[PDB]
């Protein structure tokens, strides 16, 4: 899953 | 501290030329000593600390999985055995990360939290101890890990509590910790339909708000709501 | 040393470990911590060794020529002044980099060369002694840059009188070498047209020597006259 | 211009 920056 | 010699303002200066140099450890390191003074960090110097370490951990967190995967073949049956060094090489690894981590809920209880009095600094410092006990929980097996997760799942409810009254739905800090939190669900706490419905509310009413925002605002949004879509892509 | 504690084999192992994980300061220490225990390497170790610090001064050397593109501007007509900063960190990268080759020439002087008796690890040496001075090179300054330049000259031309008669044309080690050692004369020497006669004239004879290799042979061969051939298109 | 790995 990607998550913020 | 080895930058406590150092002007706070070099610091913060030398942190800008460290990223356009790709030197997050360099970074880090000048934004630690730049919390360290002591003072309250703007809106600009907060992302360049959250910048820094997440570089930093992100490696440290690639490296983890590598490590990790080599381990647990080798614990497959019919594998030869190769000795201590794989795990003790992903201890070692591991041991950093952890220290990272350590590091910066330090910063973020000595004592950025408790001097955030604003909506948008006290929401950006308890996301970043979510996603740092986050990291931790990646990594975790033993008596705390659960503690560790509620931690985690604290310090994100906490900012998801304000966020959600001090913040417009298309805030990208409360757009990225809601992304954030939505995937501690998915990875972390075993709560996938949580992960999703968290991820879909908040897309939905993100969008819901857009016809507010400024073109340059627009794009902001609409850049992390790309990322909650692109999870809810993988999760259904 | 802190790897002085660990066996031989578990410090090759590790260094495996983390190529895969791309932690090459790690990858470095492990192979630093090998050499040290005074055998000999393998043609295995020997590009772990090589591999290793490549990346470590890779990003160094990266870093260091965004920081003085960086300085130089602030050197140029009509630029604000701001302060010793750019300097400070640019002396600091660079001093960290050459650390790292002194780090590499003291394991080449004590004693990887003088117990390299077989060409192929005599040039691989010479050729990392002159690739290291290179670097150092790129940085020098002062009294002792054409003393740094004439050490990697010096380097360099033992490997090449050793490989043009110990080696075939297409050899990839001594094919390395004579890319490099034209990089050295076109960046280093300010001597183009030496750097572009030595690439013509090592890729022609590579070509002429293909005919007796292997699929595998050839495969690597013609990996560095792909390099050899793009520098001439850039030096032409 | 390219070096060696
Ligand atoms: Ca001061
Ligand atoms: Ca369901
Ligand atoms: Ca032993
Ligand atoms: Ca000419
Ligand atoms: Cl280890
Ligand atoms: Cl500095």
């Amino acid at each position: 899953a990607h998550s913020s920056x | 501290g080895a930058m406590g010699s150092m002007e706070r303002a070099s610091l913060i200066q030398k942190a800008k030329l460290a990223e356009q140099a790709e030197r997050y450890e360099d970074m880090a390191a000048f934004m630690k000593g730049a919390v360290e003074k002591g003072e309250e960090l703007s809106c600009e110097e907060r992302n360049l600390l959250s910048v820094a370490y997440k570089n930093v951990v992100g490696g440290q967190r690639a490296a983890w999985r590598v490590l990790s995967s080599i381990e647990q073949k080798s614990n497959e049956e019919g594998s030869e055995e190769k000795g201590p060094e794989v795990r003790e090489y992903r201890e070692k690894v591991e041991t950093e990360l952890q220290g990272v981590c350590d590091t910066v809920l330090g910063l973020l209880d000595s004592h950025l939290i408790k001097e955030a009095g604003d909506a948008e600094s006290r929401v950006f410092y308890l996301k970043m101890k979510g996603d740092y006990y986050r990291y931790l929980a990646e990594v975790a097996t033993g008596d705390d890990k659960k503690r560790i997760i509620d931690s985690a799942r604290s310090a994100y409810q906490e900012a998801m509590d304000i966020s959600k009254k001090e913040m417009p739905p298309t805030n990208p800090i409360r757009l990225g910790l809601a992304l954030n939190f939505s995937v501690f669900h998915y990875e972390i706490a075993n709560s996938p339909e949580e992960a999703i419905s968290l991820a879909k509310t908040t897309f939905d009413e993100a969008m819901a708000d857009l016809h507010t925002l400024s073109e340059d605002s627009y794009k902001d949004s609409t850049l992390i709501m790309q990322l909650l879509r692109d999870n809810l892509t993988l999760w259904t």
